């Protein structure tokens, strides 16, 4: 009929927290173009054993 | 496993007609909807992205619309270019393809000319009969074929082919293979088809007799 | 523009194995994830697998999963495909394709297709076709008109090409699509039409050519 | 303060499709359910379309139900309005609104109004005016005072300008509102008062204008 | 258990704008909604702003709509108020509180607030404050009983604490809570009744400490 | 905008009472309402929800009751550390309190002591004069204070300052500062403070001569 | 199919802690959140902690919150449960469980459970058994029916093993779960019924073994 | 949080039974329910979800009903598979179980054999005597055993264990062990088990004299 | 591809002003965007992003604010080193820059000084003719320049060149040029540049006769 | 601290190519990515490609994809643009930037630009600027002050210097932006205003300086 078109807005405001846990299959599967493009200062800094 | 289910499954349109196909999901799906042509022999290409979204290159007289669990696409003016056959895919939960709809020439009726071939003497050597029943050149597609054979009806030994739209005059043509043991085959003595087609007032039927 | 070729795809008998590529160019291949998607005309078109543009996360069809191993070469740039455990159902055309570019928040699909690669699964050995001839008479002419041909029964796999005079007789001619019989050899008929004054007088030469057994057969049909 | 800003109204052929779009700013657009109200000279105003704030919701008129679909695009604050197979009787303008906010009991309408977009439908093509001087004589004189003017008549679509003088004259004039004709042809006159005994020595030029043809005509309107 | 520190309050200017930062411990801060909560003593308590537990809703009251803006930083577990355009009613103390935990249908508040930052919004310069003796006499004795006290006149900031005889004298001390003047300058006594037969011979001095301006009083208070 | 309103805005109550206190809203809000403590320089707490939900670790002896319109906190047996201010909040449409109810520790009536200084000669040096009266341990809060400058009254020119209750005896202490420019205050002789209390039969008068 | 393998369980004192896996196979462990549920006799079922498919989100019971912790290593593909402070009512079987796929906006619960591993909490040494015989007699007979037995008594931990006759005889062993007593030494009860015409001349012995103390006791029971 | 409650605790059926039992919660949980399995000394194994959605692979004899807070789950026909425990579970807010149905098989009445044990002279010179009162074969499981020492009943110093349901007969097995120190065994001479059931229409009593 | 926009595209304000611009997004960005000063002929600076968080060594007087598609920079107090031009920009989905607003130093209304220049005898013997209307220390930059031939305005045959702000009084000096064949310019007589401006009650009118 | 300095910008002709590079100084280079940007009158800033710290991702506008190809050669800290088939509308100022240091999982933007290289893409050819006075006469003279001036017209590349009396004459004195024409050729304004009372006295010579092309003209103004 003419119910409420707006939020409560007193709703919940914290998770479910029943809400979905698992990994949605239709997510980004694209490399995000804005991500960290510099060399990472905590990285592997010795030699690997297996390289040529 | 969200099913999908497109009509109508075939539709007989003209160049110039404003085409509407619908799509209808078995749970709701939100906005995430794509259609997707594809042309016989080739590879399907995007059409809609997000349920309304058109896709760069893709021309303005496409265009989406719907939500939830019904959704259609609409052609505002049909082109040559866009016969071709049109899926929706939900993308909401993993990826479900609907049925297809083929969008088909459309042109005056034509009635089909009936012709029928019997089994050669090299097959009557090898083992096997083929008895061949040939519709050519009829408008709309539907039709119906009955083998009788000595006025019994054959079932579960015949196989059809049609052809798709002749790139001419539209029309279609269909074949008709019917398959029999040589000792099957030589039990008989009539072989006709028997052929219904909404252009034909009373039914077709051509038929020989074995060894004429 | 951006460009897939599919490669590898045959015949192979039912239980084997079989290894599909996709070559990828025209456009980055190691910033998008790929899918793999067939269509069967027994099922239509039917999603198969998915990868990340890393290959950390991977998705397969239920009627698929366990036999089936998506994979991917980003320093090729090649898509991979292996199919264990084939069953008579896993007969179709497969293509891979590109998921389009969009939101983070967003779902995704496929915006480019490959050119696709047939796949047949059948126990079938390979074999040359029978051909018979079509024989027109009178109880294949109306008015003006008669109709002869060519059936192509009993061959795998496919395809066969058909001619009529050595291809100088195109006009009204209709090769049908093959069907596949309950023995798995596939079967088609080839027919043309043609003046009813000519018969007797105007050869009529239907040549059947198969690559994979290098079958050439040029069998003449002549009335009775 | 609250703002709304429609657009992608115009002249549509019958039987083709639109999309009308209505940017909010000023308030929280996904918290708040939206209306879609028309207002034509013929019906007046007339409420069109009703969604939800999350979109769970949708109403629409009788006389639009089956062809308008409202949607909206809370990730980018936009209102649509897809109208398909549109009828001549649609001509109007279209405001996007907003529900006011109230108790939880409450029945709800709207309190801001958006700006308005037009939407004709007509089959008429896109045509210049015909620019006919309405020429001042003893029967257009009453005392020190007569009247000329100019006929800008059949031209496609609205709206078009009138100016007298390039503009240098107007005080005393009057363009009337324009009316739509049987033909689907738009027509209009604009008259100025001049002082009688300036006649034949004061030019008189009418500057008709015409944006959606690029159409700009100065008629010289002489006594006879 | 819970925890809550609000940090960033002070004495500001008004026009200018201000931070305040609610640090949350002893709970997972990122699922869960947060309120905004001022208290004044001219207006009471009174609610200022709440945030979903994604940042996804936020709302205001209607005397800082526009001007104040709620944030928060799930990966630092932090909450913002940025406060730009302040008046000088926005003087109050700004508590963080975190929504309880309830049904899905149910409405909901606050069930943990913060230990709270006092934002004090004035035009006043920092000044240290005046200290005048109270001095006993005549006519502050009644019987065996006399009143002293000092008078802390002028000051701002706050706060400014006030001992006796170095803190050796709190028996019987009433320091009255500090009134703002029209000035905009802070004022408050503070008071000691001693027995009046100890008057001429103890010393009593009031020790005025004022640490935004570093300041260090020690007034002696001597009889008439 | 939701009114809220307590009452009573002040009740003297004593240790072991049945405290009941009310607070109304200017429309329906249900049950949508909650009951807070805040004690003197520390933070509120929460201590019923839904009008009649008790919050975990809160005490039996408090409840509370009420719907629409009305509602009613109960305190069955008064505890001294229950002595604080207790706030109602509808949050049925945002969010607001009502004034707040203190619950004050009834005592016996005691009367104020009353003391009176003048202005230092260095704040009079310094332009300025400060006349202050002080009433020490009363009880109860109510009481009047008048200003009479040469048996006229004055209006606007004060400010009162009151402490909360002493922990010691629960009384209260009050200042009076009247604040007056140096011409202004040597413009004139007699400064009085008259003061009225429950426990007083006639009025107590200070004053001062300026220069005595 | 779906597997889910649980270790580290065992007997630890109170107070001390102990550090629960569960490993997965059969599935994309990264791609599904779990859950850790106890079963233990006094509480019966009862949820202990739950982890999304990343780790963003955990939550957990209001009897463990503080104590327990719940983790992953997607790269082990691994589950852990590290609990600390532990008390005698935490004693039960563990279980990881792993979430169903739904939809997006449904509610989770799980549904393939693990093996389960048994933690039991207890300040009780390791303590061999007492075997002591439950001797047949005339008040234990009715008709040519007797029966005799075993008590294993004052035992700890979990579990004994109790055989007849190395095994040979089992038709009418009738062994009863153990119970805990006040002191936290378990104790049980096996038992058989015999031809009363057998008594004095087959030999019956009870072999118990208790593997956690290497403790093997062969009891002869004798009628009297 | 939410309360669970299963009826009833134990059902005695047979193969081919329409079983149907209940579940409540405290309050509202919508459609949020599941249903688990559990056979003895095994892991529980998923059934129904969404209160009536059939998991794959479960046979369609189960089947489930309910909303709010009322929820049913029905076996058609009990099979020889299905005898095991039953748990329903809300998810509507955090997870909470009932305490489990168990399905128990209906047989015939079986009266219990009663025997008793005197603690062994090793055990008595262990310093503890511990006397054990048997009831061997007997359905259904609810009987009642009493110690009773030289006419008096004990309370607080017995332990009962009971096994589960025989695979050949479906008949239970109780044993009951009553524990004293050496001092206390032998401050007496008389001790009893006196054991009722429904199949006994007097009380059995065993008992023995000490020493004897 | 996300549009930014910036408001106002052109903001005069003064030393010690409050200062706040505007930046919108087409579609929801969340946090990610930065806000860039440039000054003319110089490189860029970075000033703020993530929306709020200041870069290492910009001062303390600018902040900003905003999340989702709306997003604002204030500068408290404005100081002489701020008159620059900043831009925001995007990066949620690749980089968009805005249009970039520039803060005008504000003054007092100043009208504009104009002269016309006739094209020089040796230009006219090149084959060309530019006549130059020069509006000379004006303020604000906003004013229009119509060319008149023989009372005919003219269109699509000027180009117009501005000043940037002079540094020692913040006026601006405007150019236009007038370019005409010598054939073009010989078939009139009488060219005239019209000046208008907030600042003039009345337009200005320079012009010349041909020859003269 | 950080620099940057590009270099390879100048003018070219559509179709052909050209290569920019940016050398870095001041920090380490080889561990950040960088951003080439360019800016236009036309269209402001706009982003043209980005590489990461070890070139394995490269991203580019969607205007300039498949015609420019950015790299870096970290060995000689060097980043590099190379630019085919240039079209008309790429004439911009370019500079090199340098991505800014964040968190693991934040989205990345430039921190420090270069200083920038002109790229003007033109067909036009190198060509000395026609010099014409600007004499001042009773038409350009208001009051006490007249205004005189030079044109410098049809030249190309850009840039010009203007000078008035070889330096000496500086106080008012405005050289135009230049503007570039439909004919490709660049064309500017340099204005002076001094007292009417010196005109036909004090000499006024504008020099003009191209060093492209070495031209230097010192043209004299004289009145009229």
């Amino acid at each position: 009929p003419n119910a409420n078109p707006n939020a409560n807005p007193n709703a919940n405001p914290n998770a479910n927290p029943n809400a979905n846990p698992n990994a949605n299959p239709n997510a980004n599967p694209n490399a995000n173009p804005n991500a960290n493009p510099n060399a990472n200062p905590n990285a592997n800094p010795n030699a690997n054993p297996n390289a040529n | 496993d969200i099913q999908m289910t497109q009509s109508p499954s075939t539709l007989s349109t003209s160049v110039g007609d404003r085409v509407t196909i619908t799509c209808r999901a078995s749970q709701s799906i939100s906005n995430w909807l794509a259609w997707y042509q594809q042309k016989p022999g080739k590879a399907p290409k995007l059409l809609i992205y997000k349920a309304s979204t058109l896709e760069s290159g893709v021309p303005s007289r496409f265009s989406g619309s719907g939500s939830g669990t019904e959704f259609t696409l609409t052609i505002s003016s049909l082109q040559p270019d866009d016969f071709a056959t049109y899926y929706c895919q939900q993308y909401s939960s993993y990826w479900t393809f609907g049925q297809g709809t083929k969008l088909e020439i459309k042109r005056t009726v034509a009635a089909p000319s009936v012709f029928i071939f019997p089994p050669s003497d090299e097959q009557l050597k090898s083992g096997t009969a083929s008895v061949v029943c040939l519709l050519n050149n009829f408008y709309p597609r539907e039709a119906k074929v009955q083998w009788k054979v000595d006025n019994a009806l054959q079932s579960g030994n015949s196989q059809e082919s049609v052809t798709e739209q002749d790139s001419k005059d539209s029309t279609y043509s269909l074949s008709s293979t019917l398959t029999l043991s040589k000792a099957d085959y030589e039990k008989h003595k009539v072989y006709a088809c028997e052929v219904t087609h909404q252009g034909l007032s009373s039914p077709v039927t051509k038929s020989f007799n074995r060894g004429e | 523009q951006v460009q897939l070729v599919e490669s590898g795809g045959g015949v192979v008998q039912p239980g084997r194995s079989l290894r599909l590529s996709c070559a990828a160019s025209g456009f980055t291949f190691s910033n998008f994830g790929m899918h793999w998607i067939r269509q069967s005309p027994g099922k239509g078109l039917e999603w198969v697998a998915i990868i990340w543009y890393d290959g950390s996360n991977t998705y397969y069809a239920d009627s698929v999963k366990g036999r089936f191993t998506i994979s991917r070469d980003n320093s090729k740039n090649t898509l991979y495909l292996q199919m264990n455990s084939l069953r008579a159902e896993d007969t179709a055309v497969y293509y891979c394709a590109k998921v389009w570019f969009g939101e983070s928040e967003d779902n995704y699909s496929v915006d480019v297709w490959g050119q696709g690669t047939t796949v047949t699964v059948s126990s079938a050995s390979t074999k040359g076709p029978s051909v018979f001839p079509l024989a027109p008479s009178s109880k294949s002419t109306s008015g003006g008109t008669a109709a002869l041909g060519c059936l192509v029964k009993d061959y795998f796999p496919e395809p066969v090409t058909v001619s009529w005079n050595s291809g100088a007789l195109t006009s009204g001619v209709h090769t049908f699509p093959a069907v596949l019989q309950s023995s798995g050899l596939y079967s088609l008929s080839s027919v043309v039409t043609v003046p009813s004054s000519s018969l007797g007088t105007q050869t009529y030469i239907c040549n059947v050519n198969h690559k994979p057994s290098n079958t050439k057969v040029d069998k003449k049909v002549e009335p009775k």
